[PDB]
């Protein structure tokens, strides 16, 4: 067998059918990427790293999130639960079809009282549980556990919540609510219907064994109007033709559509969240042609990639992002580094080994011995020690070019001559040769001055140079010049060194100024589809500390046009001039001029090929490797000798630009150099740079094709792009969310402030951000890292930015313009809806009035009439502040409390506390006020703003008394928590009843009876108690005839019957056919 | 089709004349060695988390000074470098270089987010500061 | 405070933190103090993720000992020298040989 699209060899017909799906052909899922070369038989597939028992398949060690996940159940997130059940006699009990009895199935609970609750994903099949659920029990249970999970570790009670953390808990709850509905609606099949009420209407069928149990919940219109009741006349009011399927795509797939619009039970909030998520994902769509272009361009032209496919529109490959998100991810990783060398070591080591494995260069020190054959020759042989074969220092010096801004590589301290050195010593002369040859390959910006001052130290007693001050001396160690502020004026201005006094030293200085290698820059990667994470350089540029030229192997070894070869020749010439006249070497009794000259000539004319390599083939390998790295290159510019542009500090900023706060310098600024310093071996660098060669039969096209194929077959660029998406999104949402519970210059709309809270400090904001971070990681199935560096000290940030500075005070500041974020948009939307539908999440606004009210009236204490409520406008009201002090009576007088105006008042009338007063003096105020509240004439309006509640229904035809609950609540209040407020609601009945007294003490101060759905749903009408017909405002497209099928009044009231759009996509793996180039 | 989770949360066709599998060519760069190097270089970065709080609000990491923390991380990196190179002494050292770097700080678990030392963790401080002002019943 | 029994210090240090439910003399005193002068109110956070370098805190103290320790800290701060000055001094003493 074989596939004529990609030319792969298969074995079974089912194998071919499963294989063509990766190209887009149908027929009649474990792989991430699938490559194949054209010059050999060796495919390379790539499978996830967590799976077991892989049969010779490479791994994807990235930490890619789970973006695309499907949902096949209902789209709703608000369920209706009956509270007080009830059976009622009926007139029509079932239907008849010639012999058959079909039971009457009602879309809503047939109970005496039923109200809406919030169980996220109560009816939904999912292929990946995101596992961040906001599950709410009915109000008759206790839901206090939803508001005491974030900043309640210490707690004076187990069933109490701290009222100073209500806003933080509600914000986290809304974040989880949004973060749980991030699924993707699915396209399960349909089925016709010929019921007399839903005739010829395609109905959607959930997956699973049963399918007709959900047809009564999905479609409230299907039930007829058999009986005379509230459900019956509601269904009578509703219109018919809005049911089932609305329309379907024109592109079919077999006999099945691509998308479809269906009327069914849902909510506008979840449908809007999922629609925005769908738009966000579709905005990231990529194209196999563009992947082809990107890979064939990143390969530098040694290999051409091609990826064929068939015409399809339902293909989804979310991989496209903007440069701002890449830059923000880069800033987060730079903060992660945090002066910890343990997170820099593996990167440089592994890049070193990768270069060593894909490079053509071979390093054998036998060339030096063959060219060589106190004996200066033997001296330099013993000082280079060619028998050693560890050249990790060379490869790491090359790999450090990509990471100029984080790690700076300097020559070791042990390489410099002992005790400063002297030119009268052969050993010190050879030390200088090795050091001077090794210096130009490091990223230390003071390398030229170290090179100069080495010889300057060695020349003491023979040559002098002008000094800058009276403190330092010419014999200052060359390794102590580690900063730009140290460069000698004589070295900068070259004409100060007098040629009649320091001849050799001025020669060395002129050689440094003229022949030091010149920086350059090469362009890498595909900035059109992979973006670019370059912060201080343009989008497609790779800076290099050496010049680079086009490649060819047929170029002469001795080529003094090459910078490094020219440098070796010049250094050898100067050491020759130093040794020529023996002016600097007294004490040498025998003349070693001939030996020194011969050895220096051999060193200069050695047939090394490392200069050729570094000039031609090293930059192309760096550019071929760069776009595939996990931590992309972070570079700061290379300034050859211009001192006023030497970068000396790199910081990171969190606060906005128009604000003054604590100066909180990042930890990256404490480095003496620009980055973390690592030392290198000058001897090893010199040996590797002095003895190298190619294989005798290198064909560069074949070599780089065979070396590029197996390492693009294990690329994780696409996973990294998705993770950068998620990182930028998390940063934006964390800023937008932490700006709500503190004081920050990032103003976003402040939708909820009636929920009380405190002005969170650094520690509280940090723990809150930790909960946010952990929730997002749990939702997207990440485990490595996301937002952790931001949590290290004062997370109350406004925006990220990174900047370095030059020596002369100039600073360059970069600020990625962060785009919109779908998660933060959805969170703000859900908060804006919470502002109106707070009751459904088990919360009430306003405050409660504690006062004895005995009567036989049935008025539902969550909807108080105007008589029982008082406020500041109410005359004869006493407002109390923190200075409330009780003084007992004497000899029959009455106790008195301290008013806010200053007067004393007895325990009578209407009062107004803050909740803080009681929460402070609970154990005292309770014992002082209990009897007066119970049997006296005392009434208090504790003002709270927001509070969770709990309902206690009773029979309105028997005695009741709420004191045993009220006093329990008042006892259980504590300085750190508060239990849910207990209410005492009567039960409504469709028949007349007797009336018995009822003594209740707690009532609200405004309408909180909004979660109530319907009462006596299966009867014709309610006669006593709270009355509530079915809310037609939520069933708008059904009840309202002249309403467009997509209209939603989402901010005010959320609808429970909408138009959902179901999808059915295919997400193929990354396919490529790597061809070779002649 | 249920996909598991990686972490834990809240819980007459004749043979046509072209095909063959004889394996005539072998790559000179070495496909296995290149794949091994790519596997080593593909790994994500270590997570440097000490200094950040956990769920209860207590910072993570040891209680050692900042600068000594940086020094210990440096010479541990040196030891790991030697182990990777398979020698006795690392040739590319991160510690004891020629650069004077006595001001370098490395994030540790000694300092909280406010800016104070945590010799008594945040939860303990909160608990005792709250317990200092509770009250009982009279009798 | 660092110590074995730290619960007994949050009421000694901070007089104006308790509640005033009473007409007793201590409550009459606490009901007259201002409310914002408790705990820390100023700090110098030079470095991110490091110790604040000094703080100003309201707390139960003693003006005499505060003045004495202020004098002592001023005396010690007049003696302070930094690594650059020490480096220049040692270099000039060594006369370039170090
Ligand atoms: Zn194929």
């Amino acid at each position: 067998y074989q596939c004529h699209v990609c030319s792969a060899v298969l074995f079974s017909p089912l194998d071919l059918d499963a294989h063509v799906a990766s190209h887009g052909l149908h027929g009649n899922q474990r792989h991430i990427t699938e490559f194949i070369s054209s010059w050999q038989n060796h495919p390379i597939v790539q499978v996830s790293a967590d799976v077991e028992n892989r049969k010779t398949a490479q791994l994807l060690h990235a930490d890619t999130p789970r973006l695309v996940t499907w949902d096949a159940g209902l789209c709703t997130s608000f369920k209706i639960v009956p509270i007080v059940p009830a059976q009622v006699p009926q007139d029509v009990l079932a239907y008849t079809f010639f012999t058959s009895s079909y039971a009457i199935q009602s879309p809503f609970p047939e109970a005496a009282v039923s109200r809406i609750v919030v169980h996220t994903r109560w009816a939904s099949n999912v292929d990946f549980d995101r596992d961040s659920s906001v599950i709410m029990a009915p109000p008759t249970e206790n839901n206090i556990h939803l508001f005491k999970q974030l900043l309640n570790t210490e707690t004076l009670s187990v069933r109490g919540a701290n009222p100073l953390m209500f806003r933080a808990n509600v914000l986290h709850m809304l974040l989880e609510f949004v973060l749980d509905n991030l699924y993707l609606n699915r396209h399960t099949g349909f089925s016709q219907d010929h019921t007399p009420f839903t005739e010829g209407a395609n109905l959607r069928s959930l997956p699973g064994p049963d399918a007709e149990k959900w047809y009564s919940i999905m479609y409230p219109t299907r039930m007829g109007t058999p009986n005379v009741s509230k459900i019956c006349n509601f269904v009578a009011s509703c219109v018919r033709n809005r049911v089932g399927r609305f329309d379907r795509a024109q592109m079919m797939n077999g006999a099945m559509s691509e998308w479809v619009d269906v009327f069914e039970t849902s909510d506008a909030l979840t449908v809007s969240i999922r629609g925005r998520w769908m738009a966000r994902l579709a905005r990231m769509n990529i194209n196999p042609t563009e992947i082809e272009w990107a890979l064939t361009e990143c390969a530098q032209g040694y290999v051409t990639v091609t990826s064929p496919y068939a015409p399809s529109v339902n293909r989804l490959m979310p991989y496209r992002i903007s440069n701002a998100e890449r830059q923000i991810s880069q800033i987060i990783r730079v903060m992660n580094i945090g002066n910890n060398a343990t997170v820099i070591q593996p990167v440089l080591q592994d890049i070193s080994v990768l270069l060593q494995r894909i490079s053509p260069l071979q390093i054998d020190p036998t060339i030096i011995s063959n060219t060589m054959s106190l004996s200066p020759a033997s001296s330099i042989l013993g000082k280079l020690r060619p028998s050693n074969s560890d050249f990790s220092s060379f490869r790491v010096a090359l790999a450090g070019w990509l990471y100029n801004g984080v790690v700076t590589t300097v020559i070791d301290d042990s390489s410099y001559p002992k005790d400063g050195g002297s030119v009268t010593s052969l050993e010190n002369l050879w030390d200088f040769f090795i050091l001077a040859l090794a210096l130009p390959l490091t990223t230390d910006p003071c390398a030229p001055v170290k090179a100069f001052m080495t010889l300057a130290n060695m020349m003491v007693g023979f040559e002098t140079i002008p000094m800058d001050n009276q403190i330092y001396t010419q014999s200052r160690r060359a390794s102590a010049f580690s900063t730009p502020h140290t460069w000698p004026r004589c070295f900068m201005n070259i004409q100060l060194i007098s040629p009649i006094d320091a001849p050799i030293l001025r020669q060395w200085a002129e050689i440094i100024h003229r022949y030091w290698p010149n920086p350059s820059q090469i362009r890498y990667g595909t900035p059109n589809v992979f973006g670019s994470a370059n912060l201080f350089t343009p989008p497609e540029v790779l800076l290099l500390p050496i010049d680079h030229q086009p490649a060819n192997v047929t170029t002469p070894t001795l080529d003094f046009t090459n910078e490094l070869t020219n440098w070796r020749a010049r250094v050898c010439e100067l050491m020759k001039n130093l040794v020529d006249n023996q002016r600097y070497q007294p004490g040498w009794t025998q003349s070693l001029v001939s030996s020194m000259r011969g050895t220096l000539g051999k060193l200069k004319l050695i047939k090394s090929m490392t200069p050729m390599y570094l000039q031609q083939l090293a930059p192309v390998e760096l550019a071929v490797i760069a776009p595939m790295l996990p931590f992309p290159p972070f570079q700061v510019p290379y300034v050859r000798l211009d001192r006023d542009r030497v970068p000396t500090m790199v910081g990171v900023t969190r606060q906005s630009r128009d604000t003054i706060t604590q100066p909180a310098l990042s930890l990256s600024t404490t480095n003496t150099t620009v980055g973390v310093p690592l030392a290198l071996d000058a001897r090893a660098i010199t040996v590797a740079l002095l003895s190298g060669k190619y294989p005798p039969d290198l064909v560069t096209n074949v070599w780089y094709a065979d070396a590029i194929y197996p390492m693009y077959a294990d690329t994780e660029v696409f996973s990294n792009l998705q993770r950068d998406v998620i990182t930028c999104e998390a940063v934006q949402t964390l800023v937008t969310l932490v700006a709500q519970i503190s004081e920050t210059q990032y103003p976003v709309d402040r939708y909820l402030d009636w929920i009380p809270s405190l002005r969170a400090s650094a520690a509280t904001a940090a723990t809150f951000a930790e909960w946010v971070n952990t929730s997002m990681k749990t939702a997207f199935d990440l485990s490595d890292m996301l937002l952790e560096p931001l949590l290290s000290g004062d997370p109350r940030m406004t925006q990220l930015a990174i900047q370095y500075q030059q020596y002369n005070g100039r600073t360059f500041n970069v600020i990625p313009e962060m785009p919109g974020s779908v998660i933060a948009d959805c969170v703000q939307l859900t908060a804006e809806v919470f502002n109106h539908e707070y009751n459904l999440f088990g919360i009430a606004r306003g405050d409660i009035i504690i006062g004895r009210v005995q009567s036989t009236h049935l008025w539902s204490p969550l909807a108080p009439p105007p008589d029982l409520v008082f406020d500041r406008d109410t005359p004869g009201v006493h407002i109390f502040g923190r200075d409330c002090r009780i003084s007992f009576g004497m000899n029959g007088a009455a106790p008195m409390i301290r008013d806010e105006t200053g007067m004393m008042v007895p325990f009578e009338g209407n009062w107004i506390f803050p909740l803080a007063l009681w929460q402070m003096n609970t154990r005292y105020f309770n014992q002082q006020f209990d009897a007066w509240i119970k049997t006296g004439e005392l009434r208090i309006r504790i003002e709270m703003g927001a509070y969770p509640y709990m309902l206690h229904y009773y029979d309105p035809r028997q005695y009741a008394n709420a004191w045993n609950l009220t006093s329990a609540w008042l006892e259980e209040i504590t300085p750190t928590s508060i239990p849910s407020v207990p209410f005492m609601v009567p039960i409504s009945s469709d028949h007349d009843i007797s009336s018995a007294p009822a003594v209740q003490y707690i009532i609200s101060t405004e309408y909180n009876d909004r979660s109530l759905f319907c009462t006596n749903s299966s009867s014709p009408q309610t006669i006593a108690g709270p009355d509530k017909h079915i809310p037609v405002e939520r069933y708008n497209i059904l009840t309202n005839p002249d309403a467009p099928p997509t209209q939603i009044q989402l901010p005010e009231v959320v609808d429970l019957y909408n138009v959902v759009t179901r999808y059915a996509y295919e997400t193929p793996p990354i396919t490529a056919v790597v061809m070779g180039v002649p | 089709k249920r996909i598991p989770r990686k972490t834990k949360g809240k819980s007459p066709a004749t043979a046509e004349p072209g095909t063959s599998n004889c394996e005539h060519y072998k790559a000179r760069p070495g496909i296995a060695s290149v794949q091994k190097a790519t596997e080593s270089a593909e790994l994500p970065m270590k997570n440097n988390d000490e200094g950040t709080p956990d769920k209860r609000g207590n910072t993570k990491g040891a209680l050692v000074n900042e600068h000594v923390e940086a020094r210990d991380e440096a010479d541990d990196a040196t030891k790991k470098q030697a182990k990777d190179t398979e020698k006795a002494k690392a040739q590319v050292t991160y510690s004891d270089t020629g650069i004077n770097n006595a001001n370098e700080l490395s994030r540790s678990g000694n300092v909280d987010n406010e800016g104070g030392s945590n010799q008594k963790p945040m939860s303990t401080r909160i608990a005792e500061a709250t317990s200092a002002i509770v009250s009982k019943h009279p009798a």
